[PDB]
C-alpha cells in the first residue's frame, strides 16, 4: 500500500 | 445522457508526463511533485507537502489547471491522501494540523497566473477543510504504517466557462495522492 515517496519532503522529516 | 453516465473532466492517475500544477508563494517547504504507485502498480503524479517544523504557520498553496466544465452544473472531486500523524513526527510541535481546506473558482478562460486569482478566500470559494479518520504512523527503525483517506465533494452550482481547484496547506504532512473531478451526464 503506497502512501507516500521515499525521496519527498514526508521521507525528509524523518 | 440519451445514455446516462458520468464523465471524467480530470483523472490525475491517467497522467503520463507531469501535472504541472502551480504553487504560490514557492518558499522553502513548498509542495513537491511525486511519482507514486497506483492500485495496479503504476506509476502516477502526486504532490506531497510537509513543512511541520520549519514554519508550521506557513501556508502552502497547489492549484489545477484550468477545467472546462461543459454542461456540468454540479461537479464532483474525489481526493484520495495520506495524512502523517503530528505525533510521528520529530520536532512537529504544537501547531501541527491534521486537515487541508479545498477551493474553487470558476473563470470564463484560462486566465490564471503565478499571482492570480488571488490566493486566498475571496476570490477562491471555500468547499471543506477536510479532516482525516485516518493518520498514518512512523516509529523511529521502522515503516510507516497506515490508510489512505477518501474524500468526495460536490462543487456547483456552476455557470463560467471552466474553473480551478486549489488546496492549501498550513502545518499539516500530506501527500495528495490523486484527484478524480467528474459530472452526471
Amino acid at each position: 500500500n503506497y502512501l507516500f515517496s521515499p525521496n519527498g519532503p514526508i521521507a525528509r522529516a524523518w | 445522457h440519451h445514455h446516462h453516465h458520468e464523465e471524467t473532466l480530470l483523472n490525475t492517475k491517467l497522467e503520463t508526463a507531469d501535472l504541472k500544477w502551480v504553487t504560490f508563494p514557492q518558499v522553502d517547504g513548498q509542495w513537491e511533485e511525486l511519482s507514486g504507485l497506483d492500485e495496479e502498480q503504476h506509476s502516477v503524479r502526486t504532490y506531497e507537502v510537509c513543512d511541520v517544523q520549519r514554519a508550521p504557520g506557513q501556508a502552502h498553496w497547489l492549484r489545477t489547471g484550468w477545467v472546462p466544465r461543459r454542461g456540468a452544473v454540479h461537479v464532483y472531486a474525489t481526493l484520495r491522501f495520506t495524512m502523517l500523524e503530528c505525533l510521528s513526527l520529530p520536532r512537529a510541535g504544537r501547531s501541527c494540523k491534521e486537515t487541508f481546506t479545498v477551493f474553487y473558482y470558476e473563470s470564463d478562460a484560462d486566465t490564471a497566473t503565478a499571482l492570480t486569482p488571488a490566493w486566498m478566500e475571496n476570490p477562491y470559494i471555500k468547499v471543506d477543510t477536510v479532516a482525516a479518520e485516518h493518520l498514518t504512523r512512523k516509529r523511529p527503525g521502522a515503516e510507516a504504517t497506515g490508510k489512505v483517506n477518501v474524500k468526495t465533494l460536490r462543487l456547483g452550482p456552476l455557470s463560467k466557462a471552466g474553473f480551478y481547484l486549489a488546496f492549501q496547506d498550513q502545518g499539516a504532512c500530506m501527500a495528495l495522492l490523486s484527484l478524480h473531478l467528474f459530472y452526471k451526464k
